[PDB]
C-alpha cells in the first residue's frame, strides 16, 4: 500500500 | 507556491497527519506502518522506520516546508489538528501534555502525526495518541523532537 | 534623500490553514 | 493575537519598483501586516507597527520620509539617541501592542519571517538559545521582539556576534518608544 497526501496545512496561514 | 509544514495523509484504512521536520516527513507508525508515500514518480519508501517509537519518516514530499525543532524548552505547547484547529496544551513531561481545555475525542481524531508546537511555532514533538477519559480527550501523548533527531 | 519604501511584509496575524486546492 | 507565534513573508516590490517609488515617494501598493519589510537605495531592514505607529531603527531610516499613496510622509518621531524613528502606521497595517507581562522569554521575528527564541538578560539585551550566523539576522533591524502572547517587547537593533555568529542581540525596549513619544 501507499500513503497519499490528500491535503496540506500551512501553519502561518499564508494565503496563496 | 505556499508550502505546508503539515501534510494531511490517508491509507485505505485511515486518515491522519504527517509533519515535516529537518527535511523528513514524519508520521505515526500506527497510521503509516511501513507503507511507502505516493509521489508523481512512483512510491517513495520510508527513510526511517522506528516501530518502537511509533515513528516513521519518508523524504519530505513536494509543496512542503520543514518545521524547526524547539530550543526554548517551553511547557506551553499548541497542538494543530487535521482541521488546522489549534489546541493549547501544557506539557506534563517527556511525552505527555494536558489540554488546557479538554475536548471530545472526535475533535482530536485523525490528527496523529500532527505537530506539538512551542509559543514560537517550533516543533516540540509529534502527536502520537490522545489520552481520553470517557470520550473526552484531556491529555495527549507525543514523540519529542529529540527522538526524531536521534532517529536521523 | 529618497523615501524609505515598503518592499514587503511579515504577517503575524495568520494562523494554521488548510491550503486550499487550486 | 497570541501563541503559537507563526509568521510569513510576502515580497511586494522589486529593485526597480523600489527605486522609482523611493524617488517619487508615492507608493499606491496595498499594505497589510504588523511588520513591513522596508528599503532605501542604501539598505533594507524592518519597521514594526506598534499602537498605530510604524517604528524602525534610525541607523536605517535616518531621517527620510516613508513613501505612501499620498506622497512622502514625514516622520512622527525621530530620536537619534534611542535610535528610533516612527511614521504614522500605513493605512492597512495592523499594530502590535506592548508587552504587559514582563516575560523574560522573548521571540525575535527575522526578515525571513523566522521566529527565534531569545532569553532576556537585561533591559536591552537577550541571548539566542540557539545562535545563528550574523547573516541570518542581517536586514532584520527594526523587527519585533515578542513575549509568548505576541506583544511587542522591543525592536531588534544590533546583534552581539563573535567569530561571525550572533549569540545575543541588543534591542530597543518598548519603553524607549514611550519616552520618545513624550519627547
Ligand atoms: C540592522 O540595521 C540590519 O539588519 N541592517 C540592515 C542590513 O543588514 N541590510 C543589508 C543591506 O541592505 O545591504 C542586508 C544584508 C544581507 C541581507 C539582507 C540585508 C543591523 C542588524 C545586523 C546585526 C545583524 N544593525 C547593525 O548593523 N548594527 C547597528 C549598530 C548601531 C548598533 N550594527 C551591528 O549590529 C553590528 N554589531 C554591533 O555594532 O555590535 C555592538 C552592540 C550594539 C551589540 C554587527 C553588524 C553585522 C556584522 C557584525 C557586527
Ligand atoms: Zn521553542
Ligand atoms: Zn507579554
Amino acid at each position: 500500500g501507499s500513503v497519499v497526501i490528500v491535503g496540506r496545512i500551512v501553519l502561518s496561514g499564508k494565503p496563496a | 507556491q505556499v508550502e505546508g509544514e503539515v501534510q494531511i495523509v490517508s491509507t485505505a484504512t485511515q486518515t491522519f497527519l504527517a509533519t515535516c521536520i529537518n527535511g523528513v516527513c514524519w508520521t505515526v507508525y500506527h497510521g503509516a506502518g511501513t507503507r511507502t508515500i505516493a509521489s508523481p514518480k512512483g512510491p517513495v519508501i520510508q527513510m526511517y522506520t522506528n516501530v518502537d517509537q511509533d515513528l516513521v519518516g519518508w523524504p519530505a514530499p513536494q509543496g512542503s516546508r520543514s518545521l524547526t525543532p524547539c530550543t526554548c524548552g517551553s511547557s506551553d505547547l499548541y497542538l494543530v489538528t487535521r482541521h488546522a484547529d489549534v489546541i493549547p496544551v501544557r506539557r506534563r513531561g517527556d511525552s505527555r501534555g494536558s489540554l488546557l481545555s479538554p475536548r471530545p475525542i472526535s475533535y482530536l481524531k485523525g490528527s496523529s502525526g500532527g505537530p506539538l508546537l512551542c509559543p514560537a511555532g517550533h516543533a516540540v514533538g509529534l502527536f502520537r495518541a490522545a489520552v481520553c477519559t470517557r470520550g473526552v480527550a484531556k491529555a495527549v501523548d507525543f514523540i519529542p523532537v529529540e527522538n526524531l533527531e536521534t532517529t536521523m
